[PDB]
DNA sequence: TGGAGAATCCCGGTGCCGAGGCCGCTCAATTGGTCGTAGACAGCTCTAGCACCGCTTAAACGCACGTACGCGCTGTCCCCCGCGTTTTAACCGCCAAGGGGATTACTCCCTAGTCTCCAGGCACGCGTCAGATA
DNA sequence: TATCTGACCGTGCCTGGAGACTAGGGAGTAATCCCCTTGGCGGTTAAAACGCGGGGGACAGCGCGTACGTGCGTTTAAGCGGTGCTAGAGCTGTCTACGACCAATTGAGCGGCCTCGGCACCGGGATTCTCCA
């Protein structure tokens, strides 16, 4: 079984580096993590099949946080997304 | 197997209603939430079973039971996905 | 050949890229997947993850609870509006409900 | 004796229910509810244990979610008790 | 001469239930969109078509909303339609 | 552009309460209504922007208006969708 | 040899070579069975034949020959299942059901 | 633009011969056909996900009518599709 | 406003079980090279969206008057809450078959892929009949 | 009933569906194995059912005061028609860079194992806290 397990124990010990989690918060978190990574991929997979594309890229996923989130999640989101993909081309 | 909806009983209704924030409960409250419960275990158990019989499966798994809430729109954290 | 870096480690995130492109080359979602859409997607899904946990954090400081359990999850996600707008029609298992007794019932 | 006035106790009750997060229908009438609904679909059909929990946590957050609707329409009528009429303006709302 | 308060609203009623025509003026809510529009982005045109869609569900949508702020009303025991009636059918659906 | 929602006259919500049943109508609805169709109108009109922006258009379609509406789950038939 | 529609071998109206075309390039699977757009497009003719039939009886109440949008609005609203299927589409030109409530009228 | 108005209208002339139909109501009904099949080719790749299989069939697509369409609707549309899908095997 | 009983919070001790860390390894991610096509970019055509003017006419707006209706108040009775008592069936512990979910192997039939070709479906012009107004 | 204006079947091009063959891989079927679902037995004890008093709130009636409904005259700008113009939607062509794909390598995560501290539980005592005089 693949799980976001060792993931979000790596977030959280950056975010609260003495704070633990339970087995039950760590299900509840992979079906979050699986949930938001499903909308994500459907409303892009959605975008990329009405303007007659193949290809799901950065731009289809970044309108489609920016459709799915709230205003300052998805201007945030849109924020290190955009930081991400910058480091991941400049190195 | 006859006539458990009445294993939902006043108390537990009684309960679930202060969860809820009702303070004052009349007499008939409890056969209407009695049907409202077995209409929407019905509509979910339903959706579950067709997901198991499409897996030709005889027991229903708890996923079945996820991905029939996820039908219509009650989506369940925290038994798989 | 050189020394082998993983997708996340250049790009700064703890979430797997690697991972999230084989998951979005695998669920049949397009014909072809961009090589940023992975770590653009890895960065929004780890943005939202620390921001559910820092608040399920601080509402297990506020309990006195050194671990994180459904109910710190449930009061973080729905003291917060924009994650409660987003988990709106989600029901955390065993997470509980938001202590609100109405004006009214209260005794005057 | 010593009585309380009518609502202290419901108040008591309310924030008691409120702080906690177990569940509030006993297992073994819902696990008889749910084969008793379930046989009429398909005979001869199992359920695993995550899955009857799951149709209890998914039934308690309804209802529950159901009740603070109906608690909601009571008070819109001026009043404190809920009656069936607020539970059928209340799913009629919501398109049940 | 003059009616009787209320027999004029129910002709209302019956005559604006059988038609299909919009019930706002097209020029105020194209204006209203392009307002609103305005906000997300500068020098943005619009189709005639998009437009009319927007009139269509926006008018939909009002009409449906009226209809259970009515109910809310009718179980409130008025047949005068306040402003809480339509904040409580607001929060049933989940829009407040 | 300003003060464009008075657009949205008295007889307008007047008609749309008759044509919802509505056979009594306060004075301060009025305002309400105004507010309600305007936040309807912002949702929609910012995901049918986001739409037309991401296909690098300067005219919104009325396709674009029909997904805005199948994303919030209130679909518009008679407009190709 | 002589061609012969998929459609006229199923005894259908819908294509099923169109259905089958759309669920190829509609991304859905990385396969699609033979079985599949025959039986698609045998449910999508039941259901326009529903619909058009309420339809065409709505059209026959109003001494009207012609289906206009208000015909299957009120096709659509006045059957329950096709009510249950179609509860959040809101259809151009259909106007709503005729209903007054019991206390409004004296 | 592809639509599917002349099928729509061969369904019309089948059951109602002296009743036309008008433009957007012919618009209104080819997105009434778009809609449920999207609808049930979604709940058919989901199934067909959900079960570790790379391809839709005529299983899917049953269940899938199944779980979308309500009760009456559902069985009727079932007993078209299997007596359509037995036609074209024979 | 003072006081008795009841509930609630706080702090000290116990122990237990699940969370956090360590280890071997295996398989899925990474690196290097190739290749074909998706889409980025430039260019052009022609749709159609925007701005403006006149007018005439339906709809909106302001104001007067009156009545239906919302709302506050009062009374009463009946229905539900609080609490004590008895019963009952839920909850936990512990076995025990045994049907069914999961795994492995194999072998075969079904479906993608491609060439060809032709006929069904789409755009368009011509004929004309259905709701609408008078 | 009389009349009207558009909004509704035949013809030509063309492109995608059909027929046919080949390959290959997904899935169905047989055997088997170990988890885990179901059923039963017994104690126990917690919770549900039942009964009863009483109080407070739901509901009906009633007066009043005001705020919408209806109607009428005046204003005003929606709507239709027409003209003009230019942004930009949409299609086509070329090419190039980027993602699918494949083979070899390797280290990151996952299952298993082990251990100890975070927290549920129990009880004495302070501290509200509700209700009655």
């Amino acid at each position: 079984k693949e799980s976001y397990a060792i993931y979000v124990y790596k977030v959280l010990k950056q975010v609260h580096p003495d704070t633990g989690i339970s087995s039950k918060a760590m299900s509840i978190m992979n079906s979050f993590v699986n949930d938001v990574f499903e909308r994500i991929a459907g409303e892009a997979s959605r975008l990329a099949h009405y303007n007659k594309r193949s290809t799901i890229t950065s731009r289809e996923i970044q309108t489609a946080v920016r459709l799915l989130l709230p205003g300052e999640l998805a201007k945030h989101a849109v924020s290190e997304g955009t930081k991400a993909v910058t480091k991941y081309t400049s190195a | 197997l006859r006539d458990n909806i009445q294993g939902i009983t006043k108390p537990a209704i009684r309960r679930l209603a202060r969860r809820g924030g009702v303070k004052r409960i009349s007499g008939l409250i409890y056969e209407e939430t009695r049907g409202v419960l077995k209409v929407f275990l019905e509509n979910v158990i339903r959706d579950a079973v067709t997901y198991t019989e499409h897996a030709k499966r005889k027991t229903v798994t708890a996923m079945d039971v996820v991905y029939a809430l996820k039908r219509q729109g009650r989506t369940l954290y925290g038994f798989g996905g | 050949r050189a020394k082998a870096k993983t997708r996340s480690s250049r790009a700064g995130l703890q979430f797997p890229v690697g991972r999230v492109h084989r998951l979005l080359r695998k669920g049949n979602y397009a014909e072809r997947v961009g090589a940023g859409a992975p770590v653009y997607l890895a960065a929004v899904l780890e943005y939202l993850t620390a921001e559910i946990l820092e608040l399920a954090g601080n509402a297990a400081r506020d309990n006195k609870k050194t671990r994180i359990i459904p109910r710190h999850l449930q009061l973080a996600v729905r003291n917060d509006e924009e994650l409660n707008k987003l988990l709106g029609r989600v029901t955390i298992a065993q997470g509980g409900v938001l202590p609100n007794i109405q004006s009214v019932l209260l005794p005057k | 004796p010593h009585r309380y006035r009518p609502g202290t106790v419901a108040l008591r009750e309310i924030r008691r229910y409120q702080k906690s997060t177990e569940l509030l229908i006993r297992k073994l009438p819902f696990q008889r509810l749910v084969r008793e609904i379930a046989q009429d679909f398909k005979t001869d059909l199992r359920f695993q244990s995550s899955a009857v929990m799951a149709l209890q946590e998914a039934s308690e957050a309804y209802l529950v979610g159901l009740f603070e609707d109906t608690n909601l329409c009571a008070i819109h009528a001026k009043r404190v008790t809920i009656m069936p009429k607020d539970i059928q303006l209340a799913r009629r709302i919501r398109g049940e």
